[PDB]
DNA sequence: TTTTTTTTTTTTTTTTTTTTTTTTTT
């Protein structure tokens, strides 16, 4: 009835002109195709990662309390500041494949998850994950999946334990439950011997926390350059 | 496309896919509905005949295929069908890829995955076919997965080639399977 | 239409000459066919025992940390290094068919997972089956084996039970648990009664802990060379 | 006969850690 241009031209009467029709045979088609799969099979990993984080726990990585939360805004008072700041920097650009874990240990009100959680936001730019959490709430996640027979808590472990830069908080308290014991020491185990990082926040001294924190996991947290920063200054949101 | 609501990208790349398939005037669709395998090895035979030789068939739901002869035995009638299409594809050297439905069988067994057996009438096609290859999107059955947008091709049977469980990536938005260059299975 | 000469001549038109085949016989063919059937099955019965714990579990064997472990990095100190490296070359070179334990005792830094896995690591090239493991992890995969059906408890001690060299790790922390008792007397009871060995990793003495491991499993431990090597050093990483 | 899909009723087989307040008597 039609043929090639006829029926083309009966198609530009709907589309305006300067139209490239950017392919012209084959042998390109396919390998747009390619490209643009290879493209969208990566952006699809990205959200079924992040929906995994959302799965497997609920709450972001990051909270929205620390995730306007760079470098940029940490107000300097003191040398202990650059020596923390600073330190923070060269350990997420050494972060690489580095068996390197941290301790901020200080007074409350210090910013110790604010830069902590800087470091977080830098980490996801590189395209990893991150979490903090408190080992309340990791003992919350526990006792709930006892409840439920669709996850397990080794599943939740080797969830934690595939997690890029996890960061453990309010572990100076003294609960002294045996069955907190054996997960906080169970959890830094599989990181650390699995070769690969973790970093927690503590309000305590070195001796006051190995009491609870075994000898074993400040053996195994304490690596390369270990970074023992302390905060022994004065709350910021008291000014 | 089916609305109009479209930009100069895709007008684009409609006129260009559009370009491309007129050049070579491959394909060719029959949309008649209750067919036999008498008229499918005449039609195919025809095209043979006058556009050189075939090189693929595509036969949609095959369970429409009909032979009025065997329409008091529907198990017969499919194995008909099968040996005929098979014949046909030993006849013009091409394949004849020929979909078929499943029945209800995986949905009260917990894992979803088809078998071999799952297959929808007469048993033969698990038995005439060089190649079987299921398709698994776990989106479906899970809204807790996170294997979303992620389809994956059971293969089932081959028996010159290896069993397996090939992945996918699949938007239907633009009805598309695409590679899923990402990690191991 | 065509015979042996024209065919061959054919066939040398594929392939280049100084192809001999090495057969030219009915009865070297099924032989050789034989031992490379024998020598395929080793390395697949292989694959089988040491995918069993990479498909349901991970990292089945010695562990990232601990793998570039040879015996030579291992650094000298004292008379007490040289009865451990010593006797640990020894029991290596006795092993076979030799009902012969090992527990390590003492606190940590010392070399106790390091030895276990210089061992293992070498066992590995001699044949064998190996994994060092924490107990938390072996009651993490217990609790999870609950959940599912297909596998079973029973599968996974019968596993366990195949392997050629059990060690268990962090036991000295004094779960009074019922459910880990019965598991951690359990599996030695199986494997010694099965004439097969093993070795723990711990921290206390021979009593405090024999309430934990019970005399029982002491005692059917304490065969041939029961090898209690102690360490009662410093930490490693504390110089 | 033998295949196949569909609904309906019967039996049988399979199951752990957690957290608390007590509240004694020294
Ligand atoms: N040097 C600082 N500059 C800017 N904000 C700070 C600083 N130190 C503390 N803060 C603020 O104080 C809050 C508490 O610090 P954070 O580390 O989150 O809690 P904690 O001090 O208990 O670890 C943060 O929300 C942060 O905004
Ligand atoms: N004799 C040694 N020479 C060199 N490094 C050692 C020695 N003993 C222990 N180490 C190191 O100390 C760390 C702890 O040793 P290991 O036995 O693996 O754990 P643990 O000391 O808790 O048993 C390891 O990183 C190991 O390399």
């Amino acid at each position: 009835m039609k043929n090639v241009g006829d029926l083309m031209q009966r198609l530009q009467k709907m589309m305006p002109a300067h139209i490239k029709p950017a392919f012209k045979t084959g042998e390109e088609l396919l390998a747009w195709q390619k490209e643009q799969g290879a493209i969208r099979s990566a952006a699809l990993e990205r959200e079924n990662r992040a929906m995994k984080m959302q799965r497997t726990f609920n709450r972001s990585g990051i909270r929205p309390l620390h995730q306007n939360c760079s470098f940029e805004n940490y107000r300097v008072e003191c040398e202990g500041q650059m020596n923390a700041l600073s330190k923070a920097r060269q350990y997420v650009e050494e972060f690489d494949g580095n068996i390197a874990s941290f301790i901020f240990s200080g007074k409350p009100g210090t910013g110790k998850n604010h830069l902590a959680a800087a470091i977080c936001n830098e980490l996801l730019l590189r395209g990893k994950s991150v979490l903090i959490i408190t080992v309340a709430d990791i003992m919350s996640a526990m006792k709930d999946t006892f409840r439920n027979s669709g996850t397990s808590e080794e599943q939740l472990l080797n969830d934690l334990s595939n997690v890029d830069l996890l960061v453990i908080d309010e572990i100076g308290v003294q609960t002294e439950s045996k069955y907190e014991k054996v997960i906080i020491n169970q959890i830094v185990d599989r990181r650390s011997s699995s070769k690969r990082p973790t970093g927690m926040l503590t309000n305590s001294n070195m001796e006051e926390m190995t009491k609870l924190l075994g000898e074993r996991v400040m053996d195994r947290m304490r690596l390369g350059n270990s970074l023992w920063v302390i905060f022994n200054w004065d709350s910021y949101r008291s000014r | 496309i089916r609305t109009g609501q479209l930009d100069d990208e895709d007008w684009a790349r409609i006129s260009g896919t559009m370009g491309i398939l007129l050049e070579k005037r491959n394909i060719y669709i029959d949309d008649s509905s209750g067919l036999t395998p008498t008229e499918v090895r005449s039609r195919a035979r025809r095209i043979a005949r006058e556009h050189g030789g075939i090189g693929l068939i595509m036969i949609d739901y095959l369970q429409l295929m009909r032979v009025p002869a065997l329409s008091d035995n529907r198990t017969l009638e499919i194995a008909e069908i099968s040996r005929s299409l098979k014949a046909l594809a030993k006849e013009l050297n091409v394949p004849v890829v020929a979909l078929s439905q499943l029945n209800r069988s995986l949905e009260q067994r917990a894992d979803k995955r088809p078998v071999n057996s799952d297959l929808r009438e007469s048993g033969s096609i698990e038995q005439d076919a060089d190649l079987i290859m299921f398709i698994y999107r776990d989106e479906v059955y899970h809204e807790n997965s996170d294997l979303k947008g992620i389809a994956e091709i059971i293969i089932g049977k081959q028996r010159n080639g290896p069993i397996g469980t090939v992945r996918l990536t699949f938007n239907g938005q633009w009805s598309r399977f695409d590679n899923y260059a990402g990690p191991q299975y």
